[PDB]
RNA sequence: GUCUCCAAGGUGAACAGCCUCUGGUCGAUGGAACAAUGUAGGCAAGGGAAGUCGGCAAAAUGGAUCCGUAACUUCGGGAAA
RNA sequence: GGCUUGUGGCAGCCAAGCGUUCAUAGCGACGUUGCUUUUUGAUCCUUCGAUGUCGGCUCUUCCUAUCAUUGUGAAGCAGAAUUCACCAAGUGUUGGAUUGUUCACCCACCAAUAGGGAACGUGAGCUGGGUUUAGACCGUCGUGAGACAGGUUAGUUUUACCCUACUGAUGACAGUGUCGCAAUAGUAAUUCAACCUAGUACGAGAGGAACCGUUGAUUCACACAAUUGGCCAUCGCGCUUGGUUGAAAAGCCAGUGGCGCGAAGCUACCGUGUGCUGGAUUAUGACUGAACGCCUCUAAGUCAGAAUCCGGGCUAGAAGCGA
RNA sequence: CGCGACGGGGUAUUGUAAGUGGCAGAGUGGCCGCCACGAUCCACUGAGAUUCAGCCCUUUGUCGCUCCGAUUCGU
């Protein structure tokens, strides 16, 4: 099995990404990250696969002023696979899902990262490239 | 009043002064302890740090992500050309710690040695060791020679050889004037401590006889030097505002009222690198012996003919030519720095130590650009022989 | 014997252990052998119009 | 700090800025190095005000042509919305 | 700052009662004994030929009355969680909205978001939002000039080259050089998660662990640049605006004209590698064993034993020393 | 005795130099197909330029210099 190796963290708290899945919310506004213990002054930040809390800033009224989990699934900043190759997304995308990592949604759009995929299973099922 | 917030200090005080290394050859501060019943060995090897590059290898680690898988890890190349014994020197156990007794030397000495000697080799008459070497060639020289032999044997606790490196035999260096250094022998008793050392006067120890291949070593050297630098680049404390008056590259506070004083814990801007370090658990991930396969970069995946040295040369080194060790991670110290290869002081026997190496690929492409050709031929055929 | 990769810019081979691989937002998949590649394909320069390029190469009959 | 007269060519709406001709001038103590800190000028992956009393500073916008232009209004404006 | 400690804060003794039963698992009414100077007062001893007067930012060190982490005792401790107490300050104690704030409050993360000192640490370190000069407005007060521990807006933050401290740099250390020993001082690692154990122990059920082991990660530290990313006056190559050399060609000027790429060098948890082992012990639980024919971890004598201590390792290397 | 100055090769960056030719080129002006103008395009040409200044190797080849000195130090 084992766990998932550190990736470049290319998204601090603030940061707004697209949602991937069609729960009618349109961005994530990221306002924390789960597993962050942190530093003086250091902003928390998230990479593909990691959970995060957010809320959306446009969207559904009903999935407005919420906080609500989220796990990211593409990212723009660079990051390294173990085989030395660098992969990146043309955006930043993630889907809401519940604390037990469930997707609200029921499908997702655009590919996703494999590290994401192999955390959650119930996002993978989804999925429909996984790269 | 108390800090409003926690953060860890900055820097580390355990490596305290950050000043100017008095040497420039890594020195041994401690040599793995001896045990008798093993065989006589020496304990370290200098070498000279090339250059860098990337291997990719199949992983076997069960339980792990990477299990069956391929990854790519810089590797180091380090130089490591035979060292040439040419003394023994034997020390005393006493109440205040080691001393030397006494210091035997081989008949011959090469001119590179001896130029270690000298501070202009050229302008000086060149007597080192003239006078020592003709007490060799009678019969009652040689019998004090054997009788110094001897006292070591007798009284000697710790045995340790005299042993310099051929810097010769690698022209990139630009230097004649070879190190010196004490390595010490560990197994066996004393008796073949001096015996094992004296058998060794003028002849080669290979790097192989020292380390091998999958076993885990510490690195000694300096390293690279950086000349005068500010706390923020120095010891890592963040930049202030940008509207502060008189610059934001400082310490805003460097004390309390009381003490009445500047402490040693603080913060202070002065000399960066060029300090001396002892790293741990290097793996050595291959052994390049002349003349044999091991010494090209071929793997049992390529069978593409090609050398170790990337084509155009390992930059600011030169051609790699002698025996080299492939080692994982970095090297401390600048490329052609003189680098102290010492034995684990510790008993390996976590997975990662014992894991089993084995290459797929070695990376040869220039290293002084964005190298895509792997050889010269290659290159050639790529623009029709150009 | 080695898996290379090529580069989907200049059509250069690509070694184990570099390259960048950009995931266009339509799943296509771009292998880049230096980020001199990268800029250019990022910069909407079309290979076929570039020299050096083994598109134009081919296309030229070089 | 201190009144006023004469005022070339190119670019351009323009005695704007940038370059040039007539005329004037190289007058600012020099030499060797290229550390920290500084002053002045820049740039930067991913995020985008999370910084800070406060978007301070900087960045972004910028010319011209065509289209199009809301609330409100004292009917003139707003508007280069 | 000093004396004092009423007040503020923290702690103990007695045992009426609470606690289904049951004074003391956990609490302690009525009383009574203390500690503390991180509250505010009391005083006016020092400073008015001036000790720069709020808070934040930055940075180090110190305390323990311990929030989390290590080892344990107790319980109205089945498990899980929680509570009380002991040794213990080694390591850590965060990102934000509103407020000038200290204080507070909420959102979120976390193993945890404990409390304090250092001239209410810290302005020739910054900042100047507040307070606390001169401009100005409101309310109330005053006949008025004007007043307001009421509100509001605008309002110059000076000097180090001296001594010391601290940081590094030469030199000195009795010919010169090489290789070494070494007193002593500094010192560093840290916490979490997943898998397995296990849906097991325990329990009516609900619920629900742990050591070993494996694989990763957080904070930190020290290096390093193969790869990716960043920086350009390589003024390296190309493109390009205005001017200019009669054109072409080739250049130059606009203090780096501008733009694309850009090796080298430097560099980032934005990249990569590495980060350690014995001894003696605390709490505590025990062995043998009297005093006290029994009993008893204690009196003599012993054992196990920790994020502890000392050493080792790592950094430095003395008007120290050896070959 | 190697070093040093050129040069060559290796390596790398940019992206195909100048000159010549073209029955390439939107078209247009003269003459009786020819001549002239024309951004750009194609061939020679992955060409040319630059490449240690802190890159690597080095006579195939060229050239120079190999040491005038000064200050001290003794059991
Ligand atoms: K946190
Ligand atoms: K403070
Ligand atoms: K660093
Ligand atoms: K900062
Ligand atoms: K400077
Ligand atoms: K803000
Ligand atoms: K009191
Ligand atoms: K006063
Ligand atoms: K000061
Ligand atoms: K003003
Ligand atoms: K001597
Ligand atoms: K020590
Ligand atoms: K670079
Ligand atoms: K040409
Ligand atoms: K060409
Ligand atoms: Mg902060
Ligand atoms: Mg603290
Ligand atoms: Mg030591
Ligand atoms: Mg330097
Ligand atoms: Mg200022
Ligand atoms: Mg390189
Ligand atoms: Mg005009
Ligand atoms: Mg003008
Ligand atoms: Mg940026
Ligand atoms: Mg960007
Ligand atoms: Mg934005
Ligand atoms: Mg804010
Ligand atoms: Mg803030
Ligand atoms: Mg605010
Ligand atoms: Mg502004
Ligand atoms: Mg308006
Ligand atoms: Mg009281
Ligand atoms: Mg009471
Ligand atoms: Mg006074
Ligand atoms: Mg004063
Ligand atoms: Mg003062
Ligand atoms: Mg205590
Ligand atoms: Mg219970
Ligand atoms: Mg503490
Ligand atoms: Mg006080
Ligand atoms: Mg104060
Ligand atoms: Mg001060
Ligand atoms: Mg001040
Ligand atoms: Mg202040
Ligand atoms: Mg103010
Ligand atoms: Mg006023
Ligand atoms: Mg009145
Ligand atoms: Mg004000
Ligand atoms: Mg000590
Ligand atoms: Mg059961
Ligand atoms: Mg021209
Ligand atoms: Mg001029
Ligand atoms: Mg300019
Ligand atoms: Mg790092
Ligand atoms: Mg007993
Ligand atoms: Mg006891
Ligand atoms: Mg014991
Ligand atoms: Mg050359
Ligand atoms: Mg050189």
């Amino acid at each position: 099995a084992g766990n998932k190796f550190r990736m470049s963290l290319g998204l601090p708290v603030a940061a707004t990404v697209n949602c991937a899945d069609n729960t009618g919310a349109k961005n994530l506004y990221i306002i924390s990250v789960k597993g962050i213990k942190g530093r003086l002054n250091r902003l928390p930040s998230a990479c593909v696969g990691d959970m995060v809390m957010a809320t959306v800033k446009k969207g559904k009224p009903d999935l407005r002023k919420k906080v609500m989990p989220a796990v990211i699934v593409r990212q723009r900043k660079p990051w390294r696979r173990k085989d030395g190759v660098f992969m990146y997304f043309e955006d930043n995308a993630g889907v809401i899902v519940n604390p037990k990592g469930e997707m609200k949604g029921s499908a997702i759009t655009g590919p996703i990262g494999k590290e994401c995929a192999d955390l959650w299973p119930r996002i993978a099922s989804a999925a429909n490239a996984i790269v | 009043s108390h800090r409003k917030f926690e953060h860890p200090r900055h820097g580390s005080l355990g490596f305290l002064p950050r000043k100017r290394a008095a040497r420039h050859r890594g020195k041994v501060k401690a040599f793995p302890k001896d045990d008798p019943s093993k065989p006589c060995k020496l304990t370290a090897f200098l070498g000279y740090k090339a250059g860098m590059t990337h291997i990719v290898r199949e992983v076997e680690k069960p339980g792990s992500k990477l299990h069956k898988k391929e990854t790519c890890e810089a590797v180091t190349i380090v130089e490591t050309p035979p060292m040439v014994i040419v003394g023994v020197v034997g020390y005393v156990k006493t109440p205040r710690g080691l001393r030397c007794l006494n210091t035997v030397w081989a008949q011959h000495l090469s001119e590179d040695i001896k130029r270690r000697f000298y501070k202009n080799w050229c302008k000086s008459k060149k007597k080192a060791f003239l006078k020592y070497s003709k007490k060799y060639e009678t019969d009652e020289g040689k019998k004090d020679i054997q009788a110094q032999l001897e006292k070591l044997k007798k009284y000697a606790c710790v045995i340790r050889v005299l042993a310099h490196t051929q810097i010769r035999k690698m022209k990139g260096l630009k230097q004649k004037k070879a190190h010196l250094m004490e390595i010490q022998v560990n197994g066996g008793s004393i008796a073949q401590k001096v015996d094992f050392a004296y058998g060794f006067f003028e002849k080669q120890v290979p790097v192989d006889a020292v380390f091998q291949k999958d076993e885990m070593i510490d690195i000694i050297g300096v390293t690279k030097g950086k000349g005068y630098e500010g706390v923020v680049t120095r010891w890592g404390v963040t930049r202030l505002p940008r509207k502060t008056h008189r610059g934001l590259r400082k310490v805003a506070c460097i004390g309390a009222w009381h003490p009445a004083r500047v402490s040693f814990t603080v913060a202070r801007a002065g000399q960066n690198g060029y300090h001396h370090r002892t790293e741990m658990n290097k793996k050595v991930y291959k052994l390049g012996k002349v003349g044999q396969e091991s010494h090209t970069a071929l793997t049992e995946f390529d069978r593409t003919e090609k050398d170790i040295t990337p084509i155009g040369g390992f930059p600011h080194y030169g051609v790699v030519k002698e025996d080299y060790l492939l080692i994982k991670g970095c090297c401390v110290g600048t490329k052609k720095r003189v680098v102290t290869l010492r034995q684990s002081l510790l008993n390996q026997t976590s997975r990662v130590a014992l894991e089993e190496i084995k290459l797929k690929f070695i990376d040869t492409s220039s290293k002084f650009g964005h190298g895509r050709f792997q050889t010269t031929q290659e290159k050639q055929k790529f623009y029709g022989r150009l | 014997v080695l898996k290379t990769e090529l580069c989907r810019f200049s059509g250069a081979k690509i070694y184990p252990g570099r390259g960048i691989r950009f995931i266009r937002s339509d799943s296509q998949v771009f292998l880049f052998v230096n980020s001199k590649c990268k800029h250019y394909f990022h910069n909407k320069l079309k290979p076929s119009k570039l020299t050096w390029t083994a598109m134009y190469r081919k296309q030229h009959k070089k």
